[PDB]
């Protein structure tokens, strides 16, 4: 009915009266405590803030209780090509050229 | 996660612990049942019952402040083997309270600490509040720490006190306690907060138009220091700081633990109706000293290392300009050796208002952290007082009648000198 | 092909990789779910320099993110593009290092650089031919700047052959939020000199100067920051990525930037920055983006280069021009302003053309330069971080590490004999 | 080169409108938080005068 | 931009910002809440929740003037921390002001100075408003402005002031105050506007048909003299001239600051039913002196120097038709070293109408401050009272039992003795 | 090609810029947003010598407003063609110098110089062959008189081979706005006469005479003062933006125009003067503008030439008209005034026809003349300015800028050698 609320904020926000269960104190009384001024009085809709954000911890909860990535792969042993084409991978060790030629004479190799 | 654990002691620390307390169950919005209608683990708890249990110990060598909190509204909130009691107390006697009193339920403490301790996974530091002025808060405060040192050796045990006011003293007897207590504050303490609360009483007069204040309106400001500080670790910021964060850009020094705090704005509501506040507003009136809530004026001194905690609706960029203003300025003064000397932090969460306070609800504020030399002055007066005791030997009878010996007087005495003397050093400048 | 993984340090530098891979990836029209709602068949030719494949149409970043707090990378993946991001690809330690350069870098970087090590071996592994590794840190924390530099230090033994590449965030004098800052900074620089490829100082001062004048935006948040930082990285790379009349890469760059190896660092600049007033009264044209890029106000580092020499000039440009206009103006400049640059280096700009323009724009430029005015910053640190270490200020925390005293002398000898040489590269005869 | 400047006339308008309408609504909420105070204030006197 | 605080001293102080804050309240649209249903942050602070308070700090040694403020119409307008009081006031006694009162509440008052100026940018002067009769208004003013140069030692510091009347006299020991008091407005001042009530009085009664005025109608009186001063910063016009402008034309020496006000028209409304009103026709009272606010004849003296302040429909056309025909004038005279001694400003908006007010409204509007060397002989009247005084040594006591020596009268004495000296070397023609 | 930068200085400077900016901005046919709504092609066709391209079909005017006090700028940009100037192209501070010329040339004239500089360069270095600059401000002033003056001292070391048209103002003796305007003009014509190519030094109250008489405006207001000196700027550069019969430019006249370096100074003349009384009864021919502007009392000079001797005569004329008819009424003019030409120069008059007649307009023609008797005004100022300076009156303002004495001395000794100098020539036998 009041200010415009955040709209992320919880219901407890937005109702003043969720935190019924306190103000119990009776004033009006010579046996009145001091301590008694804590707590005093339940709150309104005016004193209960506009914007409510949390620091959600879920996102590392589970993977801090489940333990921190580690990898004991033996080898992924991967020799890669030197040239793009998808026919010929010819490595640094390796001094011979791939996809035999198309040549009409002297086929010396 | 991140947790930090109250350890109140004495009539003052049960006080101001319900009453930073009134504050945090206000902030996350639990009934004082203990429910919700995750930022609440930093202090709170669930159990299998699924309520936010205090992560807070209570221990008194009087009764009858604690059975107020048994007896008060939030009763059921807490469970009854945190808050711990006494029979007798030491009654504004250090000795009491270290050498007979404090060891009979000594054992009895550390396990509920134990068992606190037990419950949180990763703690970040402790929280302790006493007074400097009270046996039991002198006395058994000064032996838990020095066994909690050598328990919890890296933990982070922070330290709130009351310094005893200049001029204003509800104790006599209060600087035998206060002179013998600085030895577990500086071989025991990671970093100190004291407060005279003659300086609370002159800024809420003069600033909140409250001319009849009590505890109680001393104890809610206190409250909103400790939410400043462990607001960034409850809620996120552009700028994160936590508590390790700001121990290493304060201390220079590791017999220099003594940093002076400052909260602002703090104003009344009706003050506040015609004025707009902003950023540079706000920091200048941190560094008025008619603010500072510790008898001392910084300008008879120079800060070594400021530590800024921002928090509202408050954008880097004033942040900055603010900085720069600040430091444009010659007696605002900085040591030879600190050519930078802040540390900032900024959070988004604007400060919670309790029922029945006295800040205006506002949508952005400041905490300020200065470590400065000009405290050097309030050691002074109390050596000064604790000396026109000592050479005709007043009260000492007492001390002597608990058990210990009169030798350890001249010993604290002397460290406290030699304390001062190590800020004279810091005072000299570089030739 | 050429691959590139992103490494990821600190609170600076993890809102600085989510920026970024949020611009990538409307650059290659990634959705936050990770599929592809491109148009071109051009956003998705090169994309694996940066992603990896996975099954149903998706692509996952090849990122590494590392902090010792764990609090920051909530703060990520709850971003708009944060659940792009693979769980494992994070990593964390419980404590966090209090902006000190010794803890993250000793202590408890200690325990977490094995876990890191690891899945950057897997990623590296995983693609064909990694052109080489990316980070981005601050240099005033204490994992970024301390933890951070472990790493560099490891994967160049590891991969010794691979470009480093380093975006570093430079600690300002004028506003300082850290009283441990020139600690730190002198104890960073000094593994930054001898195990890294390229490095580029950012001063966030710099940037706070720009959209205060430049863009005049009333309330500029760290986005705006993360923003222009973004940017410069994109428009390094938008060359490897995309065809242009004239390409490059990071190895084209870096051999013509660094005439000897003591000196990787240059200062970047980002071309077509007007605000929304300055949109109404504007002719984009080569010029216009010469003239707002030789402008030392455009810069983004906190030195006037006007006070020294210009070592090696870059202009990468980004778009579809016809470099008649751009060839004749950077050899105007290089020929009005010879005072500003050294004369034993002929033509001392490389230039390159990347045909495709950034997402909602038509034409921009980045710089990239070496010039004198770089000592400006570090003996500016040496005027601080003698005032400090000369009482032993601060040291108790370092001490407490396990250190010794020789390693910040050494560290400020290095540093010293950094500018040393680099003056006399001021002040050379042709 | 009519679309861009378009576009960017349009979102500097749309983040003007926003900030005048958070400025509106800002000082209307403060008014009534201080309605509340001068009841409350009012109260606490009565109730005063009652003991 | 323009910011101009109110530093109002003392019974006169205080009740003159009532009258000058109504006007700028009616003529900004202020409510007396303080909402609007820039022209106003020269003078109205305009706060977050469209609040705006006034930039002025009402000082005075006794509540009850200042509580009366707190308890009238514009109770909500004002900061209760602008109002400053005090207990015990100075009684018609400058010593006490000056050595022993005073100084409880001179460093209060810096402050609040101190946040209002805080809050401004660019702050282009100060406008204090004291008395030279009463204690507070002379020696509490003293020490403020004695500890502002050295505050502020380029700020500018215009003086309204009271000046005792010539005939009537509220105090028997006011003279010990004027005289004490004119070495502050000597070395501490940039320009004065001395005026007595009784020339007032006067015009009052002559022209405005009130036979029986209040001081509201002086201090109604006093109040569009500041706002015509003002209404160039406040609004546009043709020829703005802020106070800088006119400070450089009216001081030749820095020992003459001391120049005349003059207002006009100032006509009731069913007498200027009758007259046509024109440029020629204003700016000729402003030289009549039957009008003047100073009891002295400039025609015993000759003009040295004036400021020329039109206001609201006025054309530049007739501005110099009306300077031509003042200058072919004999009965008007000038100095031989200034043949040029006009300084016209010229403002759009006219000046607007209070209600409960006599003065009608009206189309146009002019204002003089012109420096002549005849005011030299109303200090002289003053030298003759004081003298008189001294010989007898009346009073003496109280002045010396604050504290203060007795040496310092015959100083004060002697300064104004040489300051007419000074005045009379101007009039005397090479 | 050949491109004009329209400086502005003052609260002068900045609104007969405006108003110039409004009559090209018809003339070209340009609305107030920017856009081209002309007709003919020569319109637009050389366009590019005042306005620079914008995209979308937009023209930004050229020019550089300056003013010490922001309030101007905001009047400027709140006209009818207020949103049409760059925003970035104005340059201003934040306190202005109070009609001081040594506050404009000293203190605070030092900090906006290198604003203002970068502007320039930026518009000078955009325009491909710039012919000349072009400033507008008063001598009256504290920053066109001031501020404005150490500009031009700046650029003309930067920029020499560049033609200096400058439309200062000159007080009037008859009539003045300023206390310590002799001050502030005997110190800028001594800037003036080492660094200015050509002066047109125009006179307020030669403007006001006009209008009483030449048009019979009731109530001239400044805005007829600004549309007169726009007519004249106009009618300088027509024929250089227009093709005609026969072209010139700035550098045609200045080059025509001055036999010696020490005499830049001219009054200029407009033909097409008359009242709407005198429309009915008149008929538009080229010798009524010979006949019209041939009188002294068209002039916008506060001197009468039949007590000088006419050195040089310009006629620019606008329109299509007779060729015979332009070269017999000068050579009537000549022969009929033989006595007021000097001897030693045959054929004094130098013409210009432009085809394009003013918009509007059928026939007009302007009038550059350097004629004797202009220094009927500068020995005026010198019988002014001794006689305040002999009693070292008004010396404390700029005593206290830190500026000599001798500054006085050497500025009166130029002006009195340049009056001798300016008299032997009247005086000379060919
Ligand atoms: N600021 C503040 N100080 C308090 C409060 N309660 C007690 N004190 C201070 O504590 C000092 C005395 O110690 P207490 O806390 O009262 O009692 P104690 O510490 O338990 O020691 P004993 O009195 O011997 O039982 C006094 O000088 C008070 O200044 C409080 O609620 N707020
Ligand atoms: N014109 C005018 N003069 C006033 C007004 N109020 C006070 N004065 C003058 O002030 C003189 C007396 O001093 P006050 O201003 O009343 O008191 P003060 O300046 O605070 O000094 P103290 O009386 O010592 O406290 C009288 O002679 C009046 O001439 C006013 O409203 N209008
Ligand atoms: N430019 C920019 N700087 C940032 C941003 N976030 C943090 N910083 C800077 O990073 C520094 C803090 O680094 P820190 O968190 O201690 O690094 P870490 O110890 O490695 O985690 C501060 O000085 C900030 O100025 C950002 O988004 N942009
Ligand atoms: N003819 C004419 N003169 C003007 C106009 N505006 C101002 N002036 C003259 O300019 C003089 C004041 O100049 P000023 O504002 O002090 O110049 P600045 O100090 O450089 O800003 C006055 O004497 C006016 O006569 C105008 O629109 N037309
Ligand atoms: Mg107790
Ligand atoms: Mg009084």
């Amino acid at each position: 009915d009041y200010y415009r609320i955040s709209e992320k904020l919880p219901v407890r926000f937005n109702n003043p009266g969720w935190f019924h269960g306190y103000g119990t104190k009776e004033a009006v009384s010579m046996y009145r405590t001091s301590n008694q001024t804590y707590g005093s009085r339940a709150p309104t809709v005016h004193e209960m803030p506009k914007v409510f954000y949390p620091s959600s911890n879920k996102f590392s909860r589970q993977h801090a209780a489940f333990g921190m990535f580690q990898s004991h792969n033996i080898n992924v042993t991967l020799e890669k090509s030197l040239v793009t084409g998808p026919d010929n991978h010819i490595t640094h060790y390796d001094r011979l050229n791939f996809h035999p030629s198309y040549n009409v004479n002297r086929p010396s190799i | 996660m991140r947790e930090c654990i109250s350890i109140h002691v004495g009539q003052a620390g049960v006080q101001i612990g319900n009453a930073c307390w009134e504050l945090y169950c206000l902030e996350h919005g639990i009934q004082p049942d203990g429910q919700m209608p995750d930022s609440f683990n930093t202090f709170f708890s669930e159990t299998g019952a699924g309520k936010h249990v205090p992560r807070a110990v209570f221990v008194d060598l009087e009764p009858t402040v604690v059975d107020e909190v048994r007896t008060g509204t939030y009763r059921q909130l807490f469970h009854p083997e945190q808050l711990i009691t006494g029979k007798e107390d030491a009654a504004n006697n250090y000795a009491r309270g270290h050498y007979t009193i404090g060891k009979e339920i000594v054992d009895l403490v550390l396990d509920r600490i134990r068992k606190l301790a037990d419950l949180c996974t990763g703690l970040q530091g402790f929280l302790i509040f006493h007074s400097f002025g009270g046996g039991t808060g002198s006395g058994f405060a000064s032996l838990l720490m020095e066994r909690l040192s050598v328990d919890y050796g890296k933990k982070s045990k922070l330290e709130f006190a009351i310094y005893p006011a200049p001029q204003v003293s509800t104790a006599v007897v209060e600087p035998y306690n206060s002179i013998l207590t600085t030895h577990t504050t500086l071989e025991h303490s990671d970093c100190a907060f004291m407060v005279d609360n003659e300086a609370i009483y002159d800024i809420c007069r003069r600033n909140l138009d409250i001319e009849r204040p009590t505890y109680t309106n001393l104890n809610r400001l206190i409250g909103q220091i400790v939410s400043s500080i462990t607001a960034s670790l409850r809620f996120d910021g552009a700028l994160n700081v936590d508590l390790t964060e700001f121990q290493t850009n304060l201390v220079p020094y590791p017999r220099i633990h003594f940093p002076l705090a400052t909260y602002a704005p703090v104003i009344s509501a009706e003050k506040a109706y015609h004025e707009q506040l902003s950023v540079a507003e706000i920091t200048n009136a941190c560094f008025e000293p008619a603010n500072q809530m510790v008898k001392c004026d910084p300008r008879h001194g120079k800060y070594m290392a400021c530590c800024m905690l921002y928090r509202g609706d408050v954008v880097p960029k004033d942040v900055n300009a603010a900085i720069a203003t600040i430091k444009t300025k010659r007696t605002i003064q900085f040591v030879d050796w600190c050519p930078t000397g802040f540390k900032v932090g900024i959070n988004y969460q604007p400060p919670t208002v309790v029922p029945g306070g006295d800040l205006a609800k506002v949508q952005r504020a400041v905490c300020m952290l200065s470590n400065t030399t000009a405290i050097a002055e309030a050691w002074a007066r109390l050596d000064h007082k604790f000396d026109l005791m000592y050479a005709k030997r007043a009260f000492v009878h007492w001390y002597v009648g608990e058990g210990m010996e009169e030798g350890e007087f001249s010993e604290a005495r002397e460290d406290l000198a030699a304390l001062e003397k190590d800020y004279e050093e810091v005072g000299v400048d570089s030739v | 092909m050429r691959e590139i993984v992103h490494l990821q340090a600190g609170q600076c530098g993890n809102q600085i990789g989510a920026k970024f891979w949020e611009v990538i990836s409307d650059e290659h029209g990634i959705d936050p779910t990770g599929t592809y709602h491109g148009d071109s068949d051009l956003q998705l030719e090169r994309i694996n320099v940066y992603y990896n494949e996975a099954t149903g149409g998706k692509y996952v970043p090849r990122a590494v993110l590392v902090d010792l707090e764990p609090g920051t990378m909530d703060s990520v993946r709850s971003g708009p593009f944060g659940q792009i991001f693979r769980p494992d690809n994070f990593v964390f330690g419980q404590s966090g290092a209090g902006n000190n350069w010794a803890k993250g870098h000793y202590t408890e970087g200690a325990e977490l650089v094995d876990s890191v090590l690891d899945v950057v071996r897997k990623e590296a592994e995983s693609c064909d031919c990694l052109q080489g590794f990316q980070l981005t840190h601050s240099l005033g924390g204490g994992t970024g700047s301390g933890m951070g530099t472990l790493l560099i230090s490891k994967i160049r033994e590891e991969y010794p052959d691979r470009i480093m590449n380093t975006f570093s965030v430079v600690p300002s004098p004028k506003v300082s939020d850290t009283v441990v800052e020139p600690y730190n900074a002198t104890l960073s620089v000094h593994q930054l000199v001898e195990n890294t490829d390229e490095t580029y100082c950012i001063d966030n001062e710099a940037l706070y100067d720009i959209c205060f004048r430049t863009l005049k935006l009333t309330t500029p948040t760290y986005g705006d920051l993360n923003h222009l930082v973004s940017a410069t990285m994109s428009g390094v790379t938008t060359c490897l990525r995309f065809p242009g009349q004239l390409n490059a890469d990071l190895r084209k760059l870096a051999v013509n930037m660094v005439p000897f190896p003591r000196l990787h660092f240059f200062m970047p600049g980002f071309a077509p920055l007007t605000s929304r007033g300055s949109q109404q009264y504007r002719a984009l044209t080569v010029p216009e983006l010469t003239q707002q890029m030789f402008d030392a106000k455009n810069m983004m580092a906190a030195c006037d280069p006007r006070h020294g020499r210009y070592l090696t000039v870059a202009a990468v440009f980004r778009g579809r021009m016809s470099m008649k206009e751009v060839d004749e103006q950077m050899l105007n400049v290089q020929n009005k302003n010879s005072s500003y640059f050294v004369e034993w280096i002929p033509n001392n700009v490389k230039t390159a053309v990347c045909d495709i323009p950034p997402r909602g724009l038509k034409m921009s430029a980045t710089f990239i330069g070496n010039s004198t005015a770089i000592q400006e910053l570090f003996k500016r640190i040496s005027e601080q971080f003698t005032a400090m270490f000369r009482r032993k200020a601060f040291l108790h925390w370092y001490t407490g590490e396990g250190m010794d005293e020789m390693e910040f002398t050494e560290a400020e000898s290095n540093m010293n004999d950094l500018v040393s040489e680099y003056q006399q590269y001021q002040d050379a005869t042709a | 080169n009519m679309k861009l400047v378009g576009r960017a006339l349009q979102d500097l308008q749309d983040e003007a409108d926003k900030k005048k309408q958070k400025r509106e609504e800002m000082g209307r909420e403060q008014k009534i938080y201080n309605d509340y105070l001068m009841q409350r204030r009012e109260e606490e006197k009565a109730q005063e005068k009652e003991l």
